[PDB]
């Protein structure tokens, strides 16, 4: 009951999800073979949330990898857990999609979409009751941006009412390595508009500065954000493998963390998180964890929540605390910082207590919030958008391949529409 | 045989249940695998464990009980946990995806599934019954199988039973702490079926629990475990005279007799006097004087309201334990004595002692301590619209810009039904200035 | 002597019946080479053996059972298997190409040539009865040797003896289960024997049994091993009162004096009510109360089918082990206070009562429980009629395209008998449509 | 009781059949001299299915094999089994087939047939009660077209009520070595049409795309494509060696897999079928082994059944399995799928089970399915027919041995005309 599809998708998408696939092969004993290996008993109550149980008690996850080039597809099966995953299930082409979005979702992208939805729905239909699907894919590249976008917009029409979110990253203008990247995220941000029931927007420079300011890491690799992101990734869906005090599944958040339809981007983030020696300096505790999850320098979104208002946020607390503290300290923040929050919606805050903490920790915590300040990420995005196509640069690697400019502009107003959504819903009482 | 069915709608509705039925366990003697020990050659009925517990045949002792929700991982809490063969199998009832804070989700869409499946799994414990006194549902007002389910439910067992009393024990929303940002909504669509279908329905919040545990009990912080065996104490004090012996026994129909005057104004709420730990339990006077009082008191509520802005209009007291009835004569006349306790001008005849003679249960690892006596005051006031009134502000922010209604909307109900919820329990507020105020010519 | 003649036709026939001699095997204390062990020195004939197992001298029970088959493979299972010296040799009668699914192999083309081989072998166990009571015919609509083969034994037992008994013991299509695509025109066809020759028709089907393991007994994954137990404790139920003591005996002419109206109103549907499995039959009140209203729900029947859409005409509660009959008569009596279950209005002496001594036996290895108390409730009523119209739909269909028909008129018949087997089974369906209809004037 | 007669013609015949007595002779324990050496006394009780006992206790195949080429012959006898069989049924001229249907139809096919058929009837008139006969032959050659389908019209003369079926390999035009194959084989089926029972119609193509796609091989060989045909020919006749929950025979089968007569031919199917190393990922189960028999690239017929409608199907399993799951899993595929199925036929699909898998996996089953959709076969062969005879290529190897034009007019219109049938009974309500 209540499974979930893993479809990790382009280069960024699969290095998350290889990275995630060695966190909750943690939480739930599991070897790099696929053998169990745990001690306590919950570990195998729920795993069938992720994991389908092959021959002889080993257990397979339920993940789709997509590429358009077959080289991250050889780093994953050469990892440490290349033997974790089914070998069906390694769907990649062979000709690269050239960081364009038109090539991975209109000509070589539409070429795969029958041989990757095939699997789609062999995993879909042996679950006893699916709830619904995760992408992990980058708004930025070719198949993170355009292929995802592909997969995800025929899935809408045959499972119109499953639960389907994106753990997606958004370039910023502070880091790039990559010259048409506006190009290739304002045309994927029109697709998630209206295809999709939570969007977890997620940069780069904002795991990098969690990394050298909080973290106090030195040599932050690609290794160190991922193990970031997949620390969000099993914090969300808990409740959902674990016994709790109160619980909440990926429907019950997006009942209440999203008031209006199209206003489904949320900014993710994790507490604690300490550097190495200055761990027996704090003490754990409710009031500790809060004042990390609304603190702003432990965003993974680059935005400032102080230039807009939470509509909605979510707290999902892991570990054996009260309920007292919980229900107090999600109230003592919500009144002292009433100007960040909209005063027309009472108690924006969801609280979820489950009662597993992290292997190696007791009392971890993690904030999901759905704030008016995400329109920093969508102007940052529609200013070099437009400064770009206003010249028409780099537009033939996009014309010819089967577009044309009406589907550009159409893209680029319904994200500035967008920002007028948030806008209002930020003032205005 | 003086028999009652318990339901137990919901995460909260379950977990409540864990603390009722634990308690119940202890009353009686009985193992957590259903079994009396051997050294009771005595009447069990005598001890009247029948009302809770209908005894199989072979010593095996099976609980009056059906345990609902739409989410399978609560109830799998009790498969295995410390109770794993005290329920039957058939009376644990899962769904595969919970309403998710949806009143929708709990009434239309994914409540119609199972409910065929509640229903006649409660006429399978309807037809054990010899002499049924009417149902015990649980569930809180703001989730989706607590709102949602429960108000499907309540439709249901008032068409294939009517005649019985049905009664209500609901977690209200508390009004500064919320767990659900669209608990209010979940709230005014379940007035319809608590004022309607259920005879005498009964509310608390988590806020004015947390402050009894600190206050009155010293517990610097609580869990909901903490919360739910205070719960239970009102729920053991008020169906204890049924199955024990006392002077002055009150039944369930003795109740709304006694207690609610108009077939709208049956919204009472409980108080319970010695919440006292351990160590506070020494320097103690816990005679019947002092236990009267405390029920009375603004600070010790059930709910997060304040009976010194409204008019009482029936109370119940209910005695457990050392007590002899001239005491409780002694302790109503310096109640009616006081003037900040104001009844209505209609009720002259105060309010109903009732008086049982075993005392509470001590539960191991339990909050509370060992006390001789402790009274349940169920009473009537015109103070509980205040609570409403401060639900329907929060209602009235969201909808004023119809902000989550998209989600109940495409799952099985109408824009209308809220509008139609709203003006419903407007009127009951407008019963309550008009059932308070006495009457000039 | 209260004999009775078993007869096993097809591959389901017989593979019942390896679940029927199983059964009796036990409840006589029989090993399985045919021997009662020697702490026996005892009324045999008192335990009653005798109406299933003929005593050979010198201490060997055969039992009056033929196994009849038009494929060798099936009862070669019988040889060896573990019952290889139970069964006399030659009752043991086999074919060497089954019917393959036509009708028209097993009545015309390949039946007769073993015909005169199968009927002698029955005046062979027909002349060693002193009081033989009928036959048991088990087979399957829906094969071709059930079917086929078991239309023409039928109508050569009627000239042969005429006045017996011929009890049937059917297994219908199941309406969306099939395993054969012409399961629809072997249906038809055996209508014209199940209504003249046989004298009491039963009629089962491998669905509604297949949701009685999921649910009343927790199996999961269902084999025909797990099926035909269940079948085998209907039979060992009905013929019990001719072989064990009790109170309110029933031989099998009771049952039709008492459960058949009119000579083309004998299909009564089963059931079987403490269908419990064994860690289920904890937390248990199985009294003849909850026993008595399990048969009359419409989930736990033998066949797909909802008794709340027509009239029951008479029912026969057959109770084995720990009875008293007042607890019957206070059981009747709330079943008659039902409005759920409509009687007729020509009935008005509801139903009869047989009570036994002798309770039921658990077959090891077996699914059930252990229980004191067990009740059969054959009981005709004007619901069965549906279960045909959802199978003429389907012969329907397939014989407006005359499809399959080419492989039934080159075998030995003609096109004309499916128009006239058609009308048929359209009469019977038009009877039940005229018997429950109260008379005014 | 119930033998089987194996009549194995021409050169692709002969090595799928040498190849069929390699897994038969396995299944009983048979030794490659012939003596035996099982463990289960199951694998000796229907024996005379395919074997004579001879003396000494060695068992001799129910097998003739014919070729117009010594060649083959010499070749099964240098095999690993050709101590198996007797060497009175090693029936062969001298001159060749010339690839030409009229060669070893009439001329030198005729000449042979009396020194057949005087040894088809040595082995049927031993049998205690036989039930059919079996052949092995490809349409595309001279002598398993040809050949084949002289001894097939001249057995239904003196065994007119027998279940004689072809295991028969059809041209497809993705995967040609013969020029002359659409006069070959059109020239054939014309005469499978009135004379065959049941046709478990094959292709090449569909064979290697099972070992590219579903077994992963990489070099595949004609021993890995005649392998899988053989466990198709075991997997059909297995309840009439083994006991089972349910019995389906020869005849049982042709009774419900044929509504019509001239509709016959089948699409055969296996599962399951897993590459190496990737067995330890799939669960084996009911509904794992019903995914495969209903996919489109597990069929050895080239062909999409998305392209028609199943008339009738038949699942027969192998294993001690349920019969709920089994009765359940058909049931949630004809109606997941009611557009694929005839809708005038309820429940299409039936369910064999037996006790005994094969010797090295537990649960296997096989699919025969009558599919409105080998209409595409019989077009593909009379468009290239049609387009050869129209300019009259390569027909004086043809009128030159005896034949003339009305022999092939008649043959290409039967064949047009059955197109016709099944085309039918697709359609029109
Ligand atoms: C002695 C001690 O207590 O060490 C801690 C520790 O020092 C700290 C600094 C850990 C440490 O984490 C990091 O330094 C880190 C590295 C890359 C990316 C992200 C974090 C730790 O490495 C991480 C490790 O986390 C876990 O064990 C969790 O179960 C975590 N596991 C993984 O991420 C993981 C890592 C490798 C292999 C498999 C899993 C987790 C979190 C959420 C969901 C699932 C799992 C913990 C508590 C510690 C160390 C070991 C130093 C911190 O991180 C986490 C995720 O707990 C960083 O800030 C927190 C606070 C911890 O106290
Ligand atoms: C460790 C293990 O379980 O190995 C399996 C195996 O890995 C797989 C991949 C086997 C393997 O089969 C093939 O690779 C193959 C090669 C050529 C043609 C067809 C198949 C296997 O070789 C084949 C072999 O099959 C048998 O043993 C059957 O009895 C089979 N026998 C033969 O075909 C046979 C082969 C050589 C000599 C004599 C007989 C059979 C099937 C139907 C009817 C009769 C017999 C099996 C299960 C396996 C191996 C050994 C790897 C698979 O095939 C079969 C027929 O089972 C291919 O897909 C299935 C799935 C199996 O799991
Ligand atoms: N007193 C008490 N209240 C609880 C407890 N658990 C949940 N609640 C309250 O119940 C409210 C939400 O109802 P839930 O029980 O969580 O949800 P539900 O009724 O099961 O329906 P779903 O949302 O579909 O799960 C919360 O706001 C809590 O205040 C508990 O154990 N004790
Ligand atoms: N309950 C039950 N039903 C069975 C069993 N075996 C077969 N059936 C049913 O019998 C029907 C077909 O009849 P069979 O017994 O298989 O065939 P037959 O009566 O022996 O006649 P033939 O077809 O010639 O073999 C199937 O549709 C099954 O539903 C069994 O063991 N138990
Ligand atoms: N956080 C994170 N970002 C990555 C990783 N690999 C690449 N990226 C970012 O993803 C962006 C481009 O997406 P890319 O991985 O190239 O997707 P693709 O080309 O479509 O497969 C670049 O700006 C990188 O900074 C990774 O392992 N972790
Ligand atoms: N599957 C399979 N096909 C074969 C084999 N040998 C030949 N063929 C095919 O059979 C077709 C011609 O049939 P052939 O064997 O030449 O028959 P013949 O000349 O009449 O004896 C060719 O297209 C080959 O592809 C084999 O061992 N297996
Ligand atoms: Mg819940
Ligand atoms: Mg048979």
């Amino acid at each position: 009951m209540r499974e979930i599809v893993h479809i990790q998708a382009g280069q960024c998408g699969n290095q998350i999800g290889a990275k995630f696939w060695e966190v909750i092969s943690d939480e739930h004993g599991i070897d790099p073979t696929g053998s169990y290996h745990g001690d306590s008993d919950l570990q195998l109550e729920r795993i069938n949330v992720y994991y389908n149980e092959a021959t002889g008690n080993k257990y397979v996850p339920r993940a789709i990898l997509v590429d358009l080039e077959p080289g991250t597809m050889d780093s994953v099966r050469s990892g440490p857990f290349g033997q974790i995953f089914r070998p069906d299930n390694f769907v990649f082409g062979q000709s690269g999609a050239g960081n364009n979005w038109a090539k991975g979702h209109y000509t070589e992208g539409a070429e795969l979409v029958d041989s990757v939805l095939d699997v789609v729905r062999k995993e879909s239909e042996s679950c006893d009751c699916l709830q619904g699907f995760q992408l992990t894919h980058s708004l930025g590249g070719g198949t993170g941006s355009g292929m995802g976008t592909l997969l995800i917009s025929k899935i809408r029409e045959e499972y119109p009412d499953r639960i389907m979110n994106t753990f997606s990253v958004m370039p910023s203008p502070k880091v790039s390595d990559t010259v048409v990247e506006p190009y290739n995220a304002t045309l994927s941000v029109h697709q998630l508009v209206e295809n999709t029931d939570e969007t977890y927007c997620i940069d780069n420079e904002a795991l990098y500065d969690i990394c050298f300011r909080t973290l106090k890491l030195t040599t932050p690799t690609y290794g160190d954000l991922n193990h970031l992101v997949s620390a969000t990734m099993s914090g969300v869906t808990t409740c959902l493998r674990f016994p709790g005090q109160l619980n909440a599944d990926l429907r019950k958040l997006a009942v209440n963390m999203v008031p209006f339809p199209r206003l489904h981007f949320f900014m993710p983030g994790f507490a604690p998180l300490t550097s190495r020696g200055s761990q027996q300096y704090r003490a754990l505790t409710v009031p500790e964890l809060t004042q990390q999850m609304f603190d702003s320098k432990n965003m993974m979104a680059a935005c400032d929540p102080r230039h807009g208002r939470y509509l909605t946020v979510a707290a999902i607390f892991r570990g054996r605390m009260s309920m007292k503290e919980v229900d107090e300290q999600m109230l003592n923040v919500q009144n002292k910082n009433s100007s960040y929050f909209v005063e027309w919606i009472p108690n924006n805050v969801k609280t979820a207590v489950c009662d597993i903490p992290p292997r190696g920790l007791k009392m971890s915590a993690t904030f999901i919030g759905n704030s008016t300040a995400i329109q920093e990420l969508f102007k940052r995005i529609s200013e070099q958008f437009t400064a770009m196509f206003r010249r028409k640069a780099f537009l033939h690697w996009y014309t010819g391949e089967g577009m044309d400019e009406m589907e550009f502009t159409e893209a680029e107003s319904n994200m500035n529409d967008l920002v007028s959504e948030y806008q209002q819903y930020q003032d205005a009482t | 045989m003086r028999e009652c069915i318990s339901i137990h709608v919901g995460q909260a509705g379950v977990q409540i249940g864990n603390a009722c039925w634990e308690l119940y366990c202890l009353e009686h003697g009985i193992q957590p695998d259903g079994q009396m020990p051997s050294d009771k050659t005595i009447g069990g009925g005598d001890d009247s464990f029948n009302t809770f517990f209908s005894e199989t045949g072979a010593g095996k002792h099976v609980p009056r009980a059906v345990f609902v929700d739409l989410e399978p991982t609560v109830i799998d809490e009790v498969r295995t946990g410390t109770y794993r063969q005290l329920f039957h199998p058939e009376q644990l009832i899962t769904g595969k995806e919970d309403a998710a804070n949806n009143y929708a989700r709990g009434h239309y869409t994914i409540g119609k599934e199972i409910i065929d499946l509640v229903l006649d799994r409660i006429r399978k414990l309807a037809d054990q019954c010899t002499g049924l006194q009417g149902f015990l549902v649980f569930h809180s007002f703001g989730g989706g199988t607590g709102s949602g389910f429960t108000s499907l439910l309540m439709e249901r067992l008032s068409v294939d039973y009517g005649k019985k009393s049905k009664l209500e024990f609901s977690i209200y929303p508390a009004p500064q702490v919320s767990t659900a940002v669209v608990e209010p909504y979940n709230s005014i669509l379940t007035t319809h079926t608590t004022l309607e279908h259920s005879d005498c329905a009964f509310m608390v919040d988590n806020e004015a629990i947390y402050d009894i545990c600190r206050r009155n009990l010293d517990i610097e912080r609580p869990t909901y475990t903490n919360l739910n065996r205070l719960i239970s104490q009102i729920v053991s004090s008020i169906t204890a005279s049924l199955r024990f012996d006392g002077a002055l026994n009150v039944d369930l129909t003795e109740f709304q007799t006694n207690l609610v005057p108009y077939p709208r104004i049956h919204f009472p709420l409980a108080t319970y006097a010695p919440v006292i730990s351990a160590e506070k339990a020494y320097h103690e006077q816990l005679s019947v004087a002092e236990i009267t009082n405390a029920c009375f008191e603004p600070a010790n509520q059930m709910v997060k309201c304040d009976p010194r802005h409204g008019k009482y209009m029936a109370c119940c007291l209910l005695y457990r334990g050392d007590v002899v009835p001239k005491d409780v004569n002694a302790a109503i006349a310096t109640i009616k004595t006081k003037r900040s306790i104001q009844f209505v001008d209609w009720c002259p005849t105060g309010f109903k002692v009732g008086i049982n003679y075993q005392p509470p249960t001590v539960v191991p690892g339990g909050d509370l301590a060992k006390v001789q006596r402790a009274v349940c005051m169920l009473s009537n006031t015109t103070a509980i619209a205040e609570a409403w009134a401060r639900l329907d502000h929060k209602f009235d922010l969201m909808y004023a810009k119809r902000a989550f209604v998209h989600w109940y909307v495409g799952e099985g109900m109408e824009e209308g039904e809220f509008s139609e919820a709203r003006e419903d329990m407007a009127a009951l507020e407008k019963d309550y200035e008009e059932v308070g105020v006495d009457s000039v010519e």
